[PDB]
C-alpha cells in the first residue's frame, strides 16, 4: 500500500474499528446502547472536570460550592444539571445494554460479558460517591447507611468500614476521599471499556435472529456511523428535555439541604439506579444475609452464561423465555417502586415475594424453560 | 426549461466542497440570528409583561 | 443461462424524476443531488449552532 | 378578602356537602367522649382534601 | 405406554413450532441452531446442496430481520417438513467426541 | 520492603491523628 | 405515621413548560419575606442582586441593599465599622447563629428560606398551602402554645405564629395585600430564590425544542438516503443444482 | 486478521441493489407502518404486556392497602368497645 | 493547479469560520 | 495454537510487546530512562491520588491541607515529600531521555 | 485563565483539577508514544540497525 491513511500510521489503522468493521445487517435499535454507553461516559467527563473546576471538597464549602456553581459561575447551572440528569441516563442506557444481552444471547461472549459486568459495577460505584459529594442530607445518609452495611462482615467489617470512612463517622476525611475517588474512576472506566471492545471486536455484534450473520456483513461506516449519529440525538433529546424541562423531576431526592448529622430524612433511600438492590435488601431480617444478597443481586449476572440452557442463544425464537424475560424485567420495575416505599407490612411483604421472584427468574424458571423449548423443538 | 430550486443550488454551492462548506459556515450566521430572533420573539410574546424586559418602565429615570 | 436474468423492478422505490423507462436521467439528476445534499447542509448548518 | 370566600364556595358543592357528615359526627363524637383516644384530625383530613382541591382552581382567578 | 399423551404432544410441538416465530421467517429448526464447536464441525461436512442452501435460507432471514418484514402466508416453513438435515451429521461429531473424551478417563 | 510500603500506604487512609485525637476523648 | 396532607397543583402563571416568572409577582413577595420573613428566616445564597431578575434597578437596589446594610449591617457579620454601600452583602442572618435562632423561636430552627421551594418536598404549592393552611385543632386534640395546628405539616403540628395575616404590609403599586393575595406573592419569590435560573431555562427548552423539531426529521432522511441501498435490495439465488 | 475476505464462502447468491439519489428514502411509511407496526405489536403485545399488566394490578392494590391500613387508623380493631 | 481556487475557498471558510464562531 | 497463554487472550498478546520483544543487545545505560520515565509517571500518581484523598482546593485551607497531610495524617508526610521529590526524579529522568535522543539520533524516528 | 483578574480561590480550583487529569491524558499518550516505536524498535551507540543482533 502506498498513501492509504489508514494504514500507513499504525495509530489510525486502530480506528478503522469505526469505518470498515464487518457489522451485522439485521440490528435492532438496542444496539445503539453501546455507543451511547459511551458518550454518556464522555458527557460526565466534560462536564464533571467543568463541575471539579468550581466544586470544593469541604465539609463547610461542598454545598456553598455546589450552590455556587449554580448561581453565580456562568452557564455552570445547566452544566450541573446536565451532569445530575446525565447520570440517570447514564444508567437508564446500562440497563437497556444489559437487558439487550440478557435477551439475545450476547453474553455468550464470556469474556465480554465479564468485562460488561466490571464496567457495570465500577460505574456503580462512581455514582454512588458523585451523589454524596454535594453533601446534602440525602447524599450524607445515604453513604452512612450503605457503607455501615458493610460492617455487617463478621470478623473484619467493622474495623474495615471505619477505614473506608477514615474516622468514626463520615466528616472531612471520608468527603474528599470520595471526591478524589469519583474523579479517577471514570478515567480507570475507560480504559475497561476500550479493553471491553477489544474482546468484543474479536467476535462481532450477535443479532435479533441469534444467527451468523457473516453471511451478510455491512460496513460500519456508510450505515451505522448515521444511525449512531441518530441515537445521539434522541440520547441528547432526553437528557435535555429532562435538564432543561424538569431538572429535578427524575432526580427524587429533594434534599438539597445541607446536612445535619443528628437529623434525618425517615425515607432513606439511593436514586432509582439503585432501588432494585435497596429492595432485595430489605427483604432479609439478618442484616449480613441482606448484604450478601445484595451482592448477588449484581453478581449474579455473572453466572447466565452458565446457566443457559437452550440450543438457541436468540431468545427470539423462543416463547416461554420471552415471557419470563418480560416479567424479570417487571419484577424489577416492581422492585424499583418498593425502594420509594415506606418499610411497612404491605410493602415488605410485596418486596419479599418480588425478590424470590426475582432470584426464581434467573436462577430456576428461565434454566427450565429453556429445556422445556428445546424438547418441544425435539432438540 | 430552468434548474428546480435545487438544482440551481446544487451547481452553485454544491458541487465543489469548498463552496459547500463556505455555503453552511454562512448559513450557520445566518441562520443564529434568524433563529433567535423569532425564537425569542416566540417565547417573550408566551409571557407577556411578566419578564422585566416589559417591567422595566415602573422604575426607570423617574 | 446468465442471460434469462432480469433487474426486478424498482418502480415502487425510485421516483417521480427518474421513474421514466424511457427517458434521460442526466437532466433529472442534477436536482435530486442537490436536494439530498441540500438536507445535508441543513442539519450540518443548524447542528453548527 | 379573596380566599376567604372560595374557600365556602367549594364546600358547597354535592361532594363537599356529603363528606362533611363525617366531620359533624365527628365533632361531636369526639367532644362529647372527649377521653376516647379517637382523633377529630383525621375526619377532617377528607374534608379539606376535597374543600382545597376545589378551592384552588376557582380563588386563582381572583388573585393580582 | 404412549398412545394418547404423546401422540397429543405433536399438538402442543405443532403449536410451539409456529409459535416460534422463525417458522415465519423462511428458516428452518436446524439453521436456529447456536454455531458452537460441535455444530461447527457438523456444518462443515454439509454437501455443497444442502449448505448453501443453509446459506441462503440465513441470508433471506437476516434481510427479512433487517427490514422487520415477515414472508408471506404461502412461503413459510411448515412443521410437516422437518428437514433434521444437521442432525445425522451433529450427532456422529458429538459422538466422535464423547468417545475421545471417554477414551481420555484411563 | 513491599510491606512497609503498602502498609504506610494503607495506614495514611486509616485514621488521622487529627480526627482520631478527639475519638474516646469526651 | 399521620396522613400528611398535599399540596394542589395550585394555578402558577410559571406551571406551564414555557410559562415563566411573573416578576411583579416576584417583586411583591421580596417585600413580604424582607417585611414578614427576614427576622427569623435567612436566605444565605441570595445577594442584593433583584436588579433584572426583580426588576429593581440597580440604583433601586443599591439604595434597598443600602439601608439593610445601615440597619442590620456588616456589624452583624463582623465588619465592625461598615454601613451602607456595598451591593455584594448577602441578606441579613437573623440572628448571630442558628443556636440563637433556636432560642428566639424556643428550640425550633427557622429554615433557611433560600431553596425551601425545591428543599421541602412539594415544592411552592407545599409552602403556599401551609402559610395559607390553618385550621382549628381537632376534636379531642391537645397543643402546646408553640404547637399551633396545621394541616399540611407532617407530624402535624409546626411551630409557627401567624406567617402571614391580611394587611401584614403595603405595597407600593396597591396590590390588595390579602393573607393569600400576599402567599402567592411570597411564593413566587422564593420560586425563584430556589431556581434563579428558571426562566432562561424555559427559554432554552424553546429553542432546544424548535431546533431538536429540525434535526431529528433531518437526521432521520439522512438515515434512509444511506441505508435505502439495503432496504430496496432484492435477492437472488441460482444454484447450477 | 482480515474482517472482510475472510468471513464465509458463498455460493450462488445474485444481490440487486439501487443507489440513494435514484430512490425515496420514505417508501409508503404511513401505510407500511400502520400494517408493519401494527403487525408485530399485535404478536409481541401477548408476549409483552402481560407482565407489566400485573404490576399495576399490584401497584394499584399495593397502595390501596397501604393508605387504609395506615388511614384506617381504627381499621386494626375498632373504636367502640 | 486546482489548488488555488480551493486553497482560497478553504481560506475563506476559516476566516469566516473564526469571525463568526468566535 | 492451542494453550499458548500469550496468544490466547487477544489481550494478553498486547502485553508481549514486553517479554518477546526484539531489543538490540548493546545499549547504554541510558535507555533505562524510558521504562524509569514510566515509574515516575506511575509513582506521581499512586502518590497524587492519596495526596489529593487529603488536600482541599480553597485559599483559606490548601496551605492548611498540605500543613494537615504532613502532620496529623499517618504516612501522609512521605508520602507528599516523596511526591514532591518524585517530580524533580521525573524531570531529570525527561532530560536524560532527550539528551539520549539529541546524540544518538533516536529522533529519526 | 485565572477566572478573574488576579489568582484568587478561582484560579485555584482549576489547577486542582487540571493536574489531576492532565496525567491520566498522559498516560495515553505514553501509549501512543510506545505504540510507535514498537514499530521501528530501538537504536543504539553504534547507530546502525541490530537486527542481525537481536
Ligand atoms: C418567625 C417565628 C417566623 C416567621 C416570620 C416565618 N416563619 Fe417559617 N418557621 C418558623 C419556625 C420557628 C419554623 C419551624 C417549624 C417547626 O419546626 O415546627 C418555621 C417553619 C417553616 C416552614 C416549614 C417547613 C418544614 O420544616 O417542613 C416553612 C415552609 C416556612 N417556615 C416558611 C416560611 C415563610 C415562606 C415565611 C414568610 C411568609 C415564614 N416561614 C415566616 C418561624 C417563622
Ligand atoms: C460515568 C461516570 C460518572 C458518573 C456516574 C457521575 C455521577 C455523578 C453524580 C451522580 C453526582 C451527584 C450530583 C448531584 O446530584 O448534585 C456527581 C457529581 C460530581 N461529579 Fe460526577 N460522575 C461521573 C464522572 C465524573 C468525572 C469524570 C468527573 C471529573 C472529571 C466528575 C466530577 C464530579 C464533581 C466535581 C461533582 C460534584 C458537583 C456536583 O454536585 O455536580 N464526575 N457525579
Ligand atoms: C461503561 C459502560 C459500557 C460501555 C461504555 C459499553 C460499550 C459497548 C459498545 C460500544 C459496544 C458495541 C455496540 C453494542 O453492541 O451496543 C458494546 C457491546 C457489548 N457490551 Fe457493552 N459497554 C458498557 C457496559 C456493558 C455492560 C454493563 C455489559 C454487560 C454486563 C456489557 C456487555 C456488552 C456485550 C456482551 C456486548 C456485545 C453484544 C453484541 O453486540 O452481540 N457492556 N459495549
Ligand atoms: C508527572 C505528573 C505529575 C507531576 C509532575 C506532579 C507534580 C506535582 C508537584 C511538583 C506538586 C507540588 C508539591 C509541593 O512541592 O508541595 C504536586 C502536588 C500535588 N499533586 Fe502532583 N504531579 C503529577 C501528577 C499528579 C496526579 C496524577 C495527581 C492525582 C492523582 C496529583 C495530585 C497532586 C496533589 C493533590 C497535590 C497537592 C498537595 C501537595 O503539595 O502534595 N499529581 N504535584
Ligand atoms: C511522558 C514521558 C515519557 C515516557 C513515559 C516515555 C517512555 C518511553 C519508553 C518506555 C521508551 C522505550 C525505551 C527507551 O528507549 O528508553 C521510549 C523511547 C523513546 N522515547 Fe520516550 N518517553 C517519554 C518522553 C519522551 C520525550 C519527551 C521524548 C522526546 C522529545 C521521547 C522520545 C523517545 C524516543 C525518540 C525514543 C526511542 C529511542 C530509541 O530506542 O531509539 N520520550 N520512551
Amino acid at each position: 500500500m502506498t498513501n492509504i491513511r489508514k494504514s500507513h500510521p499504525l495509530m489510525k489503522i486502530v480506528n478503522n474499528a469505526f469505518i470498515d468493521l464487518p457489522a451485522p445487517s439485521n440490528i435492532s435499535s438496542w444496539w445503539n446502547f453501546g455507543s451511547l454507553l459511551g458518550i454518556c461516559l464522555i458527557l460526565q467527563i466534560l462536564t464533571g472536570l467543568f463541575l471539579a473546576m468550581h466544586y470544593t471538597s469541604d465539609t463547610t464549602t461542598a454545598f456553598s460550592s455546589v450552590t455556587h456553581i449554580c448561581r453565580d459561575v456562568n452557564y455552570g447551572w445547566i452544566i450541573r444539571y446536565m451532569h445530575a440528569n446525565g447520570a440517570s441516563m447514564f444508567f437508564i442506557c446500562l440497563y437497556m445494554h444489559v437487558g439487550r444481552g440478557l435477551y439475545y444471547g450476547s453474553y455468550t461472549f464470556l469474556e465480554t460479558w465479564n468485562i460488561g459486568v466490571i464496567l457495570l459495577l465500577t460505574v456503580m460505584a462512581t455514582a454512588f460517591m458523585g451523589y454524596v459529594l454535594p453533601w446534602g442530607q440525602m447524599s450524607f445518609w445515604g453513604a452512612t447507611v450503605i457503607t455501615n452495611l458493610l460492617s455487617a462482615i463478621p470478623y473484619i467489617g467493622t474495623n474495615l468500614v471505619e477505614w473506608i470512612w477514615g474516622g468514626f463517622s463520615v466528616d472531612k476525611a471520608t468527603l474528599t476521599r470520595f471526591f478524589a475517588f469519583h474523579f479517577i474512576l471514570p478515567f480507570i472506566i475507560m480504559a475497561i471499556a476500550m479493553v471491553h471492545l477489544l474482546f468484543l471486536h474479536e467476535t462481532g455484534s450477535n443479532n435479533p435472529t441469534g444467527i451468523s450473520s457473516d453471511v451478510d456483513k455491512i460496513p460500519f461506516h456508510p450505515y451505522y456511523t448515521i444511525k449512531d449519529i441518530l441515537g445521539a440525538l434522541l440520547l441528547i433529546l432526553a437528557l435535555m428535555l429532562l435538564v432543561l424541562f424538569a431538572p429535578d423531576l427524575l432526580g427524587d431526592p429533594d434534599n438539597y439541604t445541607p446536612a445535619n448529622p443528628l437529623n434525618t430524612p425517615p425515607h432513606i433511600k439511593p436514586e432509582w439506579y439503585f432501588l432494585f438492590a435497596y429492595a432485595i435488601l430489605r427483604s432479609i431480617p439478618n442484616k449480613l444475609g441482606g448484604v450478601l444478597a445484595l451482592a448477588f443481586s449484581i453478581l449474579i449476572l455473572a453466572l447466565i452464561p452458565l446457566l443457559h440452557t437452550s440450543k438457541q442463544r436468540s431468545m427470539m425464537f423462543r416463547p416461554l423465555s420471552q415471557c419470563l424475560f418480560w416479567a424479570l424485567v417487571a419484577d424489577l420495575l416492581t422492585l424499583t417502586w418498593i425502594g420509594g416505599q415506606p418499610v411497612e407490612h404491605p410493602y415488605i411483604t410485596i418486596g419479599q415475594l418480588a425478590s424470590v421472584l426475582y432470584f426464581l427468574l434467573i436462577l430456576v424458571l428461565m434454566p427450565t424453560a429453556g429445556t422445556i423449548e428445546n424438547k418441544l423443538l425435539k432438540w | 426549461v430552468a434548474p428546480t430550486l435545487t438544482a440551481r443550488l446544487y451547481s452553485l454551492l454544491f458541487r465543489r466542497t469548498s463552496t459547500f462548506a463556505l455555503t453552511i459556515v454562512v448559513g450557520a450566521l445566518f441562520f443564529e440570528r434568524a433563529f433567535d430572533q423569532g425564537a425569542d420573539a416566540i417565547y417573550e410574546h408566551i409571557n407577556e409583561g411578566k419578564l422585566w424586559k416589559h417591567i422595566k418602565h415602573k422604575y426607570e429615570n423617574k | 443461462s446468465h442471460t434469462d436474468i432480469k433487474v426486478p423492478d424498482f418502480s415502487d422505490y425510485r421516483r417521480p424524476e427518474v421513474l421514466d423507462s424511457t427517458k434521460s436521467s442526466k437532466e433529472s439528476s442534477e436536482a435530486r443531488k442537490g436536494f439530498s445534499y441540500l438536507v445535508t447542509a441543513t442539519t450540518t448548518v443548524g447542528v453548527a449552532y | 378578602d379573596p380566599l376567604t370566600t372560595v374557600r365556602e364556595q367549594c364546600e358547597q358543592l354535592e361532594k363537599c356537602v356529603k363528606a362533611r357528615e363525617r366531620l359533624e359526627l365527628c365533632d361531636e363524637r369526639v367532644s362529647s367522649r372527649s377521653q376516647t383516644e379517637e382523633d377529630c384530625t383525621e375526619e377532617l383530613l377528607d374534608f379539606l382534601h376535597a374543600r382545597d382541591h376545589c378551592v384552588a382552581h376557582k380563588l386563582f382567578n381572583s388573585l393580582k | 405406554a404412549v398412545s394418547a399423551s404423546s401422540r397429543w404432544l405433536e399438538g402442543i410441538r405443532k403449536w410451539y413450532y409456529n409459535a416460534a416465530g422463525f417458522n415465519k421467517l423462511g428458516l428452518m429448526r436446524d439453521d436456529t441452531i447456536h454455531e458452537n464447536d460441535d455444530v461447527k464441525e457438523a456444518i462443515r461436512r454439509l454437501p455443497e446442496n444442502l449448505y448453501d442452501d443453509r446459506v441462503f435460507r440465513i441470508k433471506r432471514a437476516l434481510d427479512l430481520s433487517m427490514r422487520q418484514q415477515i414472508l408471506p402466508k404461502e412461503q413459510w416453513t411448515k412443521y410437516e417438513e422437518d428437514k433434521s438435515y444437521l442432525e445425522p451429521y451433529l450427532k456422529e461429531v458429538i459422538r466422535e467426541r464423547k468417545e475421545r473424551e471417554e477414551w481420555a478417563k484411563k | 520492603a513491599a510491606k512497609n510500603v503498602v502498609s504506610q500506604f494503607v495506614s495514611s487512609m486509616s485514621a488521622s491523628a487529627d480526627v482520631l485525637a478527639m475519638s474516646k476523648i469526651e | 405515621s399521620d396522613l400528611e396532607l398535599h399540596p394542589p397543583s395550585y394555578p402558577w402563571s410559571h406551571r406551564g413548560l414555557l410559562s415563566s416568572l411573573d416578576h411583579t409577582s416576584i417583586r411583591r413577595g421580596f417585600q413580604v419575606y424582607k417585611q414578614v420573613c427576614s427576622s427569623c428566616h435567612s436566605m444565605d445564597y441570595v445577594a442584593y442582586r433583584h436588579l433584572v431578575g426583580v426588576c429593581y434597578t440597580e440604583d433601586e437596589a443599591k439604595a434597598l441593599a443600602e439601608e439593610v446594610e445601615v440597619q442590620d449591617g456588616p456589624n452583624e457579620d463582623g465588619e465592625m465599622f461598615m454601613r451602607p454601600g456595598k451591593l455584594s452583602d448577602y441578606f441579613p442572618k437573623p440572628y448571630p447563629n442558628p443556636e440563637a435562632a433556636r432560642a428566639a423561636n424556643n428550640g425550633a430552627l427557622p429554615p433557611d428560606l433560600s431553596y425551601i421551594v425545591r428543599a421541602r418536598h412539594g415544592g411552592e404549592d407545599y409552602v403556599f398551602s401551609l402559610l395559607t393552611g390553618y385550621c382549628e385543632p381537632p376534636t379531642g386534640v391537645s397543643l402546646r402554645e408553640g404547637l399551633y395546628f396545621n394541616p399540611y405539616f407532617p407530624g402535624q403540628a409546626i411551630g409557627m405564629a401567624p406567617p402571614i395575616y391580611n394587611e401584614v404590609l403595603e405595597f407600593d403599586d396597591g396590590t390588595p395585600a390579602t393573607m393569600s393575595q400576599v402567599a402567592k406573592d411570597v411564593c413566587t419569590f422564593l420560586r425563584w430564590a430556589a431556581e434563579p435560573e428558571h426562566d432562561h431555562r424555559k427559554r432554552m427548552g424553546l429553542k432546544m425544542l424548535l431546533m431538536m423539531g429540525l434535526l431529528l426529521p433531518l437526521v432521520y432522511a439522512m438515515k434512509r438516503h444511506k441505508w435505502s441501498v439495503l432496504k430496496s435490495r432484492k435477492l437472488a439465488y441460482r444454484p447450477p443444482k | 486478521g482480515r474482517q472482510f475476505g475472510h468471513l464465509t464462502r458463498v455460493r450462488h447468491v445474485i444481490t440487486y441493489s439501487l443507489s440513494p439519489f435514484e430512490q425515496r428514502a420514505f417508501p409508503h411509511y404511513f401505510s407500511k407502518g400502520i400494517p408493519n407496526v401494527l403487525r408485530r405489536t399485535r404478536a409481541c403485545i401477548l408476549r409483552v404486556a402481560p407482565p407489566f399488566v400485573a404490576f399495576y394490578l399490584v401497584y394499584t392494590w399495593g397502595t390501596q392497602e397501604f393508605e387504609k391500613s395506615k388511614r384506617k387508623n381504627p381499621a386494626a380493631y375498632e373504636n367502640d368497645r | 493547479r486546482n489548488w488555488v481556487p480551493t486553497a482560497q475557498l478553504w481560506g475563506a471558510v476559516g476566516a469566516v469560520g473564526l469571525v463568526s464562531a468566535t
